[PDB]
RNA sequence: AAUCGAGAG
């Protein structure tokens, strides 16, 4: 459910969400230097990227298809 | 072909009776599949 | 380093792994505890609980054979034991989302057994009766999920941290709200003018003390003072009331003289005259009222005979054995039997009192200020009203044997078959009862349980959004009675709430004042603390022993315990000894004294409250932990406690010995919501509370599992994000895990014009990027068994064939059961189609709603008996998509809530130097009326924050003056090269050139709200007026105001218009019956060509109420002379 | 068709 398209402007950020997640997580860094070497300056892009609850890895387990 | 358990998650059909044995789990709660049906819609 | 933090690898990785250990966030269970603990304390006791207690108190109802002094054989009817069943059945556990899916119950089996005991231990026969399905409570011990790791919730169909002492019934999930009531086992002291009024001679004062049996049973006992000079007792039995002499009851507690009365009300006070007169009128009454009453034997009979019928007293049953019944039962219930020795101690303290209060040296004592107040809470009404159906259970098992004994007349009292016979003729729904009351929230019971209230206990308890679910177990409510009342005072927010109950969350309207919440990091003590060496230590100081000396009145401090007197002893020893109590209580290393003891000790005062030291270990007793300066330790203190405690609210404020606590954190006076609030020390308190009012109407996040939640309404938001701005504690409640709202990019600025009081504008490109997408579940039963009976297998069932059933119904009602999963449903379409036999063709199912919807789930529910059949039983999910219109109500964190003024195009909207475009504009002259700065201090630190890409944390009272939050977001915005005050300078959208001022633009939370209404009829259903309701197509009724608007501006023909659009002879109808082939004409019997009737009667314009009111006149008997016009 | 609850203005 990351938003595809940012809200304000309109710069793309589906993309960058997994890869914000590697250059925090397998890199040691913080999120301002993570949103940019992601390419991300105007906080209207920042927003999404810097604040999303990912509700789909919480929200997905409860899978109807597959046996518990 | 459809109904799916929603306990032990198995694929089923119903003969107008026992609808609610799960041949597997026997719960008595069924749960409909969604099936190949076309869907018009709008990206808007 | 940084204040806060949005910890996105830790919420990612709690995602994808719930915990298989201990939860996360804690707090969250010590916030729902008060339920768990009652409904366990109810059954996990030191002995059964307090079910078995009760049970056991419940009696020994009695009836006798009629076999020919002596009349027969006994029963002793009596109860031993309640257990538990969770599951449900070749036996199987059954889950919760469990009659969730199957929209019915979530009960388990109540366990019972009782004895047959024909005589005093000859003939018992004990039997296991189970009496129905009890519903149980969720995450309580009767639950399957009891101490489950959050990963085992996952895989049961749960959410993955799920906690809730709500009751699944019907599938609705409702429950108990909390009630507040008086205090446990301290007299207070009322001056209501009811008291006066109950009768003449009748005085306003009057003490009142509402004890408590060890089961949690209350009974209250008043002490109405008479003009003439005499103290009358009161109580309460069954429904009614019944009043007697004090001085009878004082005699008839113990073998006691009237000299120790002396000394037990007036203790060396014999100087004074006015209590001494006044006591020698007592005795003197009494002694001429009653001569004969002599014995305590006798007055024990006198008491038995006049309270034979009143207590269903047995027939085999002596008189000194019925008054010492009641005086063990009625009177002083919190002491327990065997303790009379100490309730004839309490009431002379009683009546101590009450003589202080005639001579005004005490006080009064406010029955609605929370130093008396106290809540029971769920589990503990649970267990009391349960207690009494099951003491009406054994009444009507007994009333069954007196029927069999009028008329049976074929008895035997020692035969199994004969028991089965009793049995199978009595009621064994005592499950089906509590879900009853669950259900409906009418309480019907006989004694009443001293409580005020009839209808309504069990609140819906919906789950809109995650606050208002967690809010639903934080309410306490005064009472129904109370909200009927229109006195304000009632409604002040008193100082003596500070720590318990929020100063800010409380719904604004009609139950304003009343919907108090407690403040988060409050516990309610749901267990009897270790009391019983308490007394032992206690002595162990310097007091005397309640029995060895005889001391009374205000001038010596009393000492008590739960409500048993224990010592006196002198106000400064009684100050030392609170003191030292306080010093080992919190010290620990002791085995007494638990840390949870409410200790109270009130110094004399001038013209003040009734002095004494004071203890109580309590049940249900309000808590609140706060530092302890002697020893930097935690220490829990109560309200009663609290105000003679000089609590410190910061520890830079710390005096020099005018402070003993200072309560850490002082956000903890607060309620989880209000604690949710950004900057709440910024705004106006009618903002904040409007805020803590619209934050549980928010297009919320119910939850994960709304994938099988079948329910009527659940609003789910599609996105959401953390607050930039969020407070400390947000992440601490795992709030994260149930986001609403997005950060929004927000302009203070006035330049559309469309938005001047409320409104507001939202970028309608930011729109079609899914700015805010909430959606709306909705579920409703569908079954054809709602008029079948268990015998008649219904000729109807689903599906749909050999007929001539009309095509196209296979569009979305297409397939051999139900319509596709997948589909377009628009308004009257074929929802479900079943073939009926009855009419020997198939019918379906309209839509019957307004909005077209798309199916989202439809599951199949089967009976819980073995009701094979053929399934006549679906509940199918619709899913409706709300995208913001214009007029939706958006709302910030501050009470600034509007609505959607007209989604402004993105060209047209001003843009700035960096080239974002704002997404939401309000309009700044909301704020001087408002005063909300902390609007403007979130958008100020949303806006450092999404820069820096730092969280802001928003806690109330960590800026003072000297650091002010202006200046310390300034800061970081000037490091980050931005305006210093937020000022960004922006352009026009359609002139395109420079404004003449910087925009104040930033970044602040918004949250979408349910409130999304238009209703227009012509023509359609209609006394002939137009039908009412807006789904029924009906129109709008014209009042009498407007009315009245009509008239003032003389618009005649206006009011004609909103308002509409005869006999001749009588002038008050009867006519058109041609016979062959003539024209209608008149007949009217009240008047061939006029046969005999009349043939004066031409048509007029009247409304058609009018013929109605004739009739109903005609009927009434009534006719007057309507003066019928002429041509 | 009435009663209760939730509300909104
Ligand atoms: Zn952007
Ligand atoms: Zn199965
Ligand atoms: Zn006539």
């Amino acid at each position: 459910i990351v938003p595809v398209r940012c809200f304000s402007c309109g710069k793309v950020v589906g993309d960058k969400w997994e890869s914000y997640l590697n250059l925090l997580q397998e890199d040691e860094l913080d999120e301002g230097t993570a949103l940019s070497r992601l390419g991300l300056k105007r906080y209207c892009c920042r927003r999404m990227i810097l604040t999303h609850v990912d509700l789909i890895e919480k929200f997905l387990r409860y899978n109807p298809l597959e046996k518990r | 072909l459809k109904y799916i358990c929603a306990e032990c998650s198995s694929k089923l059909s119903l003969s107008r009776t026992d609808a609610v044995r799960c041949k597997d789990c026997g719960h008595r709660i069924l749960l409909k599949a969604r099936t190949k049906r076309l869907v018009q819609f709008e990206a808007r | 380093a940084r204040t806060a933090d949005f910890r996105t690898l830790e919420r990612e990785s709690r995602f994808i792994n719930p915990p298989k250990d201990k939860s996360a966030f804690p707090l969250l269970q010590e916030a729902v505890q008060p339920h768990i603990g009652s409904f366990n304390a109810l059954t996990e006791g030191p002995d059964g609980g307090l079910l078995n207690l009760g049970v056991k108190d419940i009696g020994e109802k009695v009836i006798f054979d009629g076999k020919p002094g002596y009349l027969g054989n006994k029963l002793s009817v009596s109860v031993e034991q309640v257990s538990i069943a969770k599951p449900m059945s070749v036996e199987r556990k059954v889950y919760p989302s469990e009659s969730r899916q199957r929209l019915t119950s979530y009960r388990g089996k109540l366990l019972l057994k009782l004895k047959w005991s024909v005589n005093n231990g000859e003939e018992n026969l004990f039997e296991v009766r189970d009496c129905g399905g009890l519903p149980v409570m969720l995450q309580s011990n009767r639950c399957h999920l009891n101490k489950m790791s959050p990963y085992e919730l996952v895989q049961h169909k749960e959410e993955s941290d799920e906690i809730g002492g709500y009751f699944i019934v019907n599938g609705i999930e409702k429950l108990i709200r909390m009630l507040i009531v008086q205090r446990r086992n301290h007299p207070m002291a009322i001056i209501r003018p009811s008291f006066a009024n109950r009768g003449a001679s009748y005085s306003h004062y009057g003490i009142q003390i509402r004890s408590v049996r060890p089961d949690q049973t209350s009974q209250t006992n008043v002490l109405h003072y008479l003009n003439d000079g005499q103290v009358t007792f009161r109580f309460s039995w069954r429904k009614n009331e019944y009043l007697v002499p004090v001085v009878m009851i004082l005699k008839a507690l113990c073998h006691t003289s009237d000299r120790e009365i002396f000394d037990g009300i007036i203790g060396n006070d014999v100087k004074d005259s006015f209590l001494t007169d006044r006591l020698e009128l007592l005795l003197r009454g009494f002694k001429k009222r009653y001569p004969h009453l002599q014995n305590r034997t006798q007055v024990l009979q006198y008491l038995g005979d006049k309270f034979r019928v009143v207590f269903q007293a047995s027939p085999d049953q002596s008189d000194l054995e019925v008054g010492q019944e009641v005086l063990d039962r009625i009177v002083l219930v919190h002491l327990g039997k065997d303790g009379s020795q100490d309730k004839f101690r309490m009431l002379l303290f009683m009546i101590r009192k009450l003589y202080s209060l005639v001579a005004g040296e005490c006080s009064p004592d406010n029955p609605d200020a929370t130093q008396h107040q106290e809540v029971l809470l769920g589990g503990f009404l649970y267990g009391m009203i349960l207690k009494e159906k099951i003491d009406e259970y054994l009444q009507n098992i007994i009333a069954q044997v007196r029927m069999d004994i009028n008329r049976g007349m074929a008895i035997n009292f020692k035969d199994k078959r004969y028991m089965s016979r009793v049995l199978m003729r009595v009621n064994e729904n005592i499950g089906s009862k509590m879900q009853y009351f669950l259900s409906t929230g009418n309480l019907v019971s006989q004694s009443g349980l001293d409580l005020q209230q009839v209808s309504g206990y069990t609140v819906v308890a919906e789950k809109i959004n995650f606050y208002r679910f967690i809010s639903h177990f934080r309410m306490v409510h005064r009472g129904s009675f109370f909200a009927q009342l229109k006195t304000t005072t009632v409604r002040k927010l008193l100082p003596e709430s500070w720590g318990f109950l929020c100063p800010v969350h409380t719904p604004d309207g009609s139950p304003c004042g009343l919907l108090n919440h407690f403040a988060h990091k409050c516990r309610i003590s749901t267990q009897q603390s270790d009391v019983s060496r308490i007394p032992s230590i206690l002595y162990s100081l310097g007091v005397a022993p309640a029995s060895h000396t005889f001391a009374a009145g205000p001038s010596l401090c009393c000492v008590q315990i739960d409500g048993k007197i224990i010592g006196w002893v002198s106000h400064e020893q009684g100050k030392i000894i609170a003191d030292t109590l306080r010093y080992w209580k919190v010290e620990g290393k002791t085995p007494g004294l638990p840390i949870d003891l409410e200790i109270g000790y009130v110094p004399p005062s001038t013209r003040g409250q009734y002095p004494g030291l004071y203890l109580f270990g309590g049940h249900s007793r309000m808590l609140r932990p706060v530092r302890y300066l002697p020893l930097d330790k935690e220490d829990i203190v109560g309200p009663f406690e609290q105000v003679y405690m000089n609590i410190a609210v910061t520890p830079q404020e710390i005096q020099n010995n005018v402070h003993t606590h200072v309560e850490f954190t002082p956000t903890n006076i607060l309620s989880i919501l209000a604690n949710l609030t950004p900057f709440s020390d910024f705004n106006q308190s009618p903002r904040n509370m409007y805020q803590c009012q619209m934050g549980k109407q928010t297009m919320g996040t119910p939850g994960v599992a709304l994938c099988h939640r079948s329910d009527n309404k659940l609003y789910r938001l599609q996105t959401g994000q953390t607050p930039i701005v969020k407070a400390n504690l947000y992440d601490d409640y795992g709030m994260d895990n149930f986001p609403n709202g997005f950060n929004a990019v927000v302009a203070v600025i006035s330049y559309t014009g469309y938005d001047m009081d409320d409104a507001m504008i939202i970028n309608k490109s930011a729109d079609e990027r899914g700015f805010g997408y909430g959606t709306m579940y909705k579920t409703e039963k569908v079954d054809l068994a709602l008029n079948r009976n268990r015998g008649d297998p219904i000729t109807q069932h689903f599906g749909f064939g050999n007929d001539e059933w009309p095509k196209e119904w296979l569009e979305k009602l297409d397939e051999d059961g139900l319509p596709y999963i997948g589909t377009y449903v628009e308004e009257g379409d074929p929802i479900c189609a079943y073939f009926d036999d009855t009419l020997n063709k198939t019918k379906i199912k309209t839509y019957h709603s307004s909005e077209p919807a798309y199916i989202e789930e439809v599951n199949l529910i089967g009976d819980e008996s073995n009701k094979f059949q053929e399934l006549q039983t679906v509940s199918i999910k619709y899913r409706i998509r709300r995208t913001p219109q214009i007029g939706d109500k958006f709302s910030s964190r501050h009470g600034q809530k509007g609505v959607c003024s007209r989604k402004w195009p993105t060209i047209d909207m001003p843009f700035s130097e960096t080239g974002i475009q704002p997404d939401i504009i309000i309009n700044p002259h909301a704020f001087p009326s408002r005063m909300t700065i902390g609007m403007f201090v979130e958008s100020l630190a949303g806006k450092a924050g999404a820069l820096h890409g730092i969280a802001q944390d928003s806690t109330p009272w960590i800026f003072n003056e000297d650091d002010t939050p202006a200046d310390y977001f300034g800061e970081q915005l000037a490091k980050a090269g931005y305006n210093y005050h937020g000022n960004e300078p922006m352009y026009s959208g359609a002139t395109g050139e420079e404004l003449r001022a910087d925009i104040y633009v930033g970044v602040v939370y918004y949250q979408r709200l349910r409130h999304m209404k238009f209703q227009v009829r012509s023509t359609g259903p209609v006394t002939m007026q137009p039908v009412k309701g807006r789904k029924r197509h009906g129109g709008i009724r014209v009042g009498e105001m407007e009315r009245d608007a009509l008239i003032g501006h003389g618009t005649s023909f206006l009011l004609q218009d909103r308002l509409l659009n005869v006999c001749r002879e009588c002038g008050s109808t009867q006519q058109s019956v041609p016979r062959i082939g003539s024209i209608s004409t008149v007949c009217c019997r009240r008047c061939d060509s006029q046969i005999v009737g009349g043939n004066e009667t031409t048509t007029v314009a009247i409304p058609f109420v009018l013929k109605y009111l004739d009739s109903e006149l005609s009927a009434m008997g009534i006719r007057l002379r309507y003066n019928v016009e002429p041509k």
